[PDB]
């Protein structure tokens, strides 16, 4: 773990894994459901029906194996804060949706995935399931560059595939005067130099001075 | 083929928050999004 | 585009009206978009802005100059998705705009009707003052 | 009354591929 | 990068090393010293920093060969050292320090030590 | 050390100050430092406190160099201090909240007796001052009792309610 | 280093001192930049391999023992220093410029001697 100050709520803290978490995801071909509606707004029912299947996603992590690497995780943390004190996770608190939900891009397609069933956990020191997150493409998305808002184009009706690995995590501490106890931990960024700097971490550019001065017992001419 | 070359005695400070590699790369990145994805409906707010 | 259109006939507006996006919709607006946009299946975006309850971009819509009787494939009026779902405002809104309560879809719904199935007391007692004074 | 007037700009967008890939940084000759 | 941009850390090894052996390496480290989008628009940016290395370089020899210096890596220069900018003994600083820690020293000082070689090459050049 | 004041109920904008012009990352915390806001690139980030649903920023002055804090339905409970960590600067406000009402709401006569209600936050003591429109200007501390309430007496008071030289004013209900 | 040609004689001889420290568009114009660094370069190199038979190689200010006929000045050079720039100076000796460099040359090789 990486923080500019531990026991200070307000930085992040980044975390590398040693082992990579698999996730995939995909977007559905077509609708599945097709639900029949007599009753009335059945026109709005339908209407709504087909305009969030078209958007609608799921994403598959492996339950073992995340919670395998975040079992590493609260060890690592135990480290910097007492042994038996009790730490544990909570979902996001609020805000924006890219700070509220998980916010990343398959083929210029984004999906805001709900992370609040991955992050429920519970520790007590000295003591083939694969976990589905829903996520929706919303078209409307706050830019991380700028200030302002912006809407994208609809999204294709091919099904979009991505397979890829889980690196790192960015945590924010609640920083609380309630007896040092139940130190609890929710999932923050959005901040992309904080993504850079996860990676350019070891990395430093410094330039050359070859001209160099010294005293000897030599003579000249 | 790249150069690496491995230093034998040497103790440097390595403080990556004040780098400022990041605030070149941040700038290359919204240079690439702005040039690449191009939204249909874009909104900002101007103060005067 | 402004006003661009996919294989099921929903438009930008329409998603604006469905999401909320008070400032997309103005935007859409002064750009030029169609206020009374049709689809395949009738909806318009005043049904999606009255049915979840955003009485901001209805106000936005219905002073532009959209249908406040708009009849979609099920004949329901933009007030019977108002009062389906519980939005009293947005019912004394369409009233101050000028809807007609006595208006029928395919089944035969009134917008009192759709009131007193739900157990909705209040939208029924001030849509009926409205037709009172009608 | 601050004047905060936001501005909206409507442009063309066709669909595109999204694909990161990897870049490294070079520093320049004498760093 | 290649080439001259190279050489630039070519001697940047060994720079925690003793300060009188990176001196005699030097002579050493010195002799040591050795479709269509490709050729067309990619080909002119590695030329771009070949010359940059290029220009660093004269640029550098340039202003070693100010104070009579020009070829020679190691050269005696007749500018007498003042006991302000070290008051040291020669023998510490070429058995115990390191190059780092030197220019340290002496980075509030190489300002005018380069000022006063050029006032020296000067006074030479004047008799 | 800048203190505001509320109406229990209306809305008060607390402000940083910036001078880099860059939308450099800030928070808000209290006394007990629970985060309320922060700034983690260009979104907003509401703090895992009791008051969540209700705070608010204005997002296009980010840009500029302020950073506003906008609560809206206050309450009591939230009169305590509030921090800004723009950059490394801890510039601190103080948030006063109460409330000044009446007891009887409607049922009022003519040639009655009229008490008043004020609920202040625990650590202060401010003062009511009065003002009619018949020229009563009461003078008081914070409870305040009026022993005649007549027909000419209709219309709502002015009770201005003054600490650390800073004062609000309210309404009060009569009728008669 | 055609710049600052305004200063006179005395005052260029103590600032040379402080001298001393869309594709196709794009890359035809690109390459004329790199004829014009490279051919710098190449010109600054060429001089400096003409300079080295005179033995002031890599000195911008060198001071020489060649015999100078006062014809060629034809001038008392007391007040050419303070009033007087390069360029009409250069001016003045253009006619007389290949024989003193004929005697820098042979001048150096009894230096060798
Ligand atoms: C972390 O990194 C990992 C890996 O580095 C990232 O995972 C990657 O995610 C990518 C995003 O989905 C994904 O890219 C897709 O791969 C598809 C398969 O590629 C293979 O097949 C093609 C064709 O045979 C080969 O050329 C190629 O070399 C591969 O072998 C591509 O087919 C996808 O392209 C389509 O989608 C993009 C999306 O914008 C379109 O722009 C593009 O034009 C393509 O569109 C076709 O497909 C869609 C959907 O089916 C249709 O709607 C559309 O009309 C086109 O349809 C034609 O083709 C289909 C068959 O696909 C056919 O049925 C139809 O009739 C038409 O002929 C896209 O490029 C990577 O594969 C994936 N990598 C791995 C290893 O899995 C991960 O995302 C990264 N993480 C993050 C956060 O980014
Ligand atoms: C990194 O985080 C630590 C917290 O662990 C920061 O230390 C904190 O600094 C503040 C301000 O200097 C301290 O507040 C002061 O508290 C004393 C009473 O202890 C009070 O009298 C002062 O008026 C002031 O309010 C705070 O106590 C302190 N916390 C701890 C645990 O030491 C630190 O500033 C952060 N930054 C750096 C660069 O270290
Ligand atoms: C993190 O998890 C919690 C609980 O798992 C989520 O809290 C839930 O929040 C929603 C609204 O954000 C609550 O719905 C509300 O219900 C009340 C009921 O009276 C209604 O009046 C409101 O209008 C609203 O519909 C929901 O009850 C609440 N769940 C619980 C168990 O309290 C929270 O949203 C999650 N955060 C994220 C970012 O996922
Ligand atoms: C991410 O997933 C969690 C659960 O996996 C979501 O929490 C759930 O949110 C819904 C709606 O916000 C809650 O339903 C509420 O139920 C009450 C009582 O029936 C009702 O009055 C409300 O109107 C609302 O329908 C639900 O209780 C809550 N918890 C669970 C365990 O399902 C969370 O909202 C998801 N995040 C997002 C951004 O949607
Ligand atoms: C809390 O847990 C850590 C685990 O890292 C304990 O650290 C160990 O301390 C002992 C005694 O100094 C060492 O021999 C071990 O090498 C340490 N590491 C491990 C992994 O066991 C630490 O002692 C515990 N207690 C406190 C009070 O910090
Ligand atoms: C987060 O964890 C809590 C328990 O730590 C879950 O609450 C239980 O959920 C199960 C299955 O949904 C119920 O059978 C129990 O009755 C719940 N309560 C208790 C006290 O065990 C909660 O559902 C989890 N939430 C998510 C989104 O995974
Ligand atoms: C996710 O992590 C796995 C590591 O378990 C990656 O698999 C390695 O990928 C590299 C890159 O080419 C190969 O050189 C290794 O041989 C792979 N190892 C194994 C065991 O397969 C995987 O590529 C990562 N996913 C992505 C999208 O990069
Ligand atoms: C070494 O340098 C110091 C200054 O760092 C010189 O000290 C000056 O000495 C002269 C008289 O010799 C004084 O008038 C000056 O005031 C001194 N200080 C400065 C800043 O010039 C010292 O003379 C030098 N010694 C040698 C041998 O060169
Ligand atoms: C929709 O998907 C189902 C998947 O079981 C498939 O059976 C059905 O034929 C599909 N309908 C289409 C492509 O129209
Ligand atoms: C994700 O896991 C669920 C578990 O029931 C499974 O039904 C689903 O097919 C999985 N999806 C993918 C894409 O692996
Ligand atoms: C998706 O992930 C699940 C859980 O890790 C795995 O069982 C399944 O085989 C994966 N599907 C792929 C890689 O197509
Ligand atoms: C996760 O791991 C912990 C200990 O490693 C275990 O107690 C817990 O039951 C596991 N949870 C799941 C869902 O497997
Ligand atoms: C624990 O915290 C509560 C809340 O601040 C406080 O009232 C109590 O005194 C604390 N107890 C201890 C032992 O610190
Ligand atoms: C580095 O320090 C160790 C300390 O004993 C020494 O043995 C070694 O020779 C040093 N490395 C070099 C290159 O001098
Ligand atoms: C410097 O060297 C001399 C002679 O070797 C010695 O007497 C003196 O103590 C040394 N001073 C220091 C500070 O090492
Ligand atoms: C060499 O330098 C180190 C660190 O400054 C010092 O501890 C040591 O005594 C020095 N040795 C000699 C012989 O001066
Ligand atoms: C050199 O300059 C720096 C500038 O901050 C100063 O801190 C340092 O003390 C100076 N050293 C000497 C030896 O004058
Ligand atoms: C002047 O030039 C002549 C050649 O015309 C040469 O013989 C003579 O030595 C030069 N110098 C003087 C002082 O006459
Ligand atoms: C040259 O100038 C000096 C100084 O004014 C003067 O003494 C001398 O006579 C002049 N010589 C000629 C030939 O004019
Ligand atoms: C140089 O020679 C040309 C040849 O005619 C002559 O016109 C010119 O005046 C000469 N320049 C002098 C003497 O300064």
């Amino acid at each position: 773990i990486r923080s500019e100050n531990i026991t200070n709520n307000a930085k992040n803290i980044l975390v590398q894994f040693n082992t990579p978490v698999q996730i995939n995801c995909t977007r559905p071909n077509n609708n599945t459901r097709k639900s029949i509606r007599i009753g009335p707004g059945q026109a709005f029912y339908a209407t709504g029906d087909i305009i969030g299947d078209i958007r609608q996603a799921h994403c598959n992590v492996s339950k073992a194996t995340w919670n395998e690497t975040l079992g590493k995780v609260v060890k690592q943390l135990r480290k910097h804060f007492g042994n038996n004190t009790i730490i544990r996770f909570a979902n996001s608190s609020g805000g924006d949706l890219e700070v509220t939900t998980h916010s990343f891009n398959c083929g210029g397609e984004f999906f805001y995935c709900n992370t609040s069933g991955l992050f429920n956990s519970t520790w007590i020191s000295n003591t083939n399931d694969s976990i589905t997150l829903p996520c929706r493409i919303k078209q409307i998305i706050n830019m991380w560059q700028r200030i302002g808002q912006a809407m994208y184009a609809p999204p294709i009706q091919g099904v979009i595939r991505c397979v890829s690995n889980i690196t790192g995590l960015i945590l924010t501490r609640d920083g609380g005067s309630t007896n040092s106890t139940t130190e609890t931990f929710r999932p923050g960024g959005g901040d992309m130099r904080d993504n850079w700097r996860s990676e350019l971490y070891k990395y430093k550019v410094v330039k050359i001075e070859p001209l160099g001065v010294a005293p000897t017992r030599c003579k000249r001419r | 083929n790249p150069q690496e070359i491995h230093l034998e005695n040497v103790t440097e400070e390595f403080n990556m928050w004040k780098n400022n590699m990041v605030e070149q790369m941040h700038t290359d990145i919204i240079s690439l999004w702005d040039q690449s994805l191009k939204p249909c409906v874009k909104l900002t707010p101007l103060c005067v | 585009d402004v006003n661009a259109v996919d294989v099921h006939g929903i438009t930008p507006l329409h998603l604006a009206a469905y999401f909320g996006h008070l400032e997309i919709v103005e935007v859409l607006l002064k750009t030029g978009a169609d206020v009374n946009a049709r689809d395949n299946r009738g909806i318009t975006p005043l049904h999606l802005a009255a049915a979840m309850g955003h009485l901001e971009i209805v106000e936005v819509l219905l002073k532009a100059g959209a249908d406040v009787n708009a009849f979609d494939e099920a004949g329901d009026t933009p007030l019977h998705l108002a009062a389906l779902k519980g939005h009293l405002e947005i019912v004394e809104v369409l009233l101050k705009h000028g809807a007609d309560v006595n208006a029928q879809d395919k089944f035969g719904k009134t917008a009192f009707d759709i009131s007193i199935d739900n157990g909705n007391e209040d939208i029924a007692e001030v849509l009926q003052k409205a037709a009172k004074l009608n | 009354l601050i004047n905060c007037n936001t501005s909206a700009i409507t442009q063309a967008c066709p669909k595109v591929s999204f694909e990161p890939i990897p870049i490294h940084y070079c520093a320049p000759a004498g760093f | 990068a290649v080439g001259i941009g190279a050489v630039f850390l070519g001697f940047l090894g060994a720079a925690g090393s003793t300060m009188g052996a990176a001196s005699m390496t030097l002579t050493v480290q010195a002799r040591n010293l050795l479709h269509l989008l490709k050729l067309t628009v990619w080909g002119i940016k590695q030329l771009q920093a070949r010359v940059l290395a290029v220009e660093r370089y004269l640029r550098d020899q340039q202003l070693l060969g100010i104070w009579g210096c020009s070829g020679k890596l190691i050269c005696c220069t007749n500018v007498p050292w003042n006991s302000s900018w070290s008051n040291r003994n020669l023998s510490e600083i070429w058995d115990n320090m390191t190059w780092l820690q030197w220019d340290k020293e002496i980075s509030n000082y190489t300002q005018i030590i380069y000022g006063l070689l050029e006032e020296s090459q000067n006074q030479q050049e004047k008799n | 050390k800048k203190v505001v004041l509320g109406k229990k109920g209306d809305t008060v904008e607390l402000t940083c100050t910036a001078s880099q012009k860059k939308s450099i990352q800030f928070h808000w915390k209290n006394s007990n430092q629970i985060k309320i806001l922060g700034n983690q690139g260009s979104f907003l980030t509401k703090g895992p406190s009791k008051l969540n649903d209700r705070a608010d920023s204005r997002r296009s002055l980010w840009d500029q160099g302020n950073f506003p804090l906008i609560i809206k339905n206050l309450k009591i409970e939230d009169s305590d201090t509030y921090i800004c960590e723009v950059e490394d600067q801890k510039e601190e406000v103080q948030l006063l909240v109460f409330g000044l009402t009446a007891n009887s709401d409607t049922h009022l006569l003519q040639g009655q007796s009229l008490t008043l209600t004020l609920e202040s936050p625990p650590g202060s003591s401010p003062s009511v001052q009065c003002r009619s429109p018949r020229g009563k200007n009461i003078q008081g501390g914070k409870t305040l009792s009026v022993s005649q309430l007549e027909l000419q007496d209709s219309g709502t008071w002015t009770c201005t309610v003054l600490q650390n030289q800073k004062k609000v004013e309210f309404k009060i209900d009569i009728v008669v």
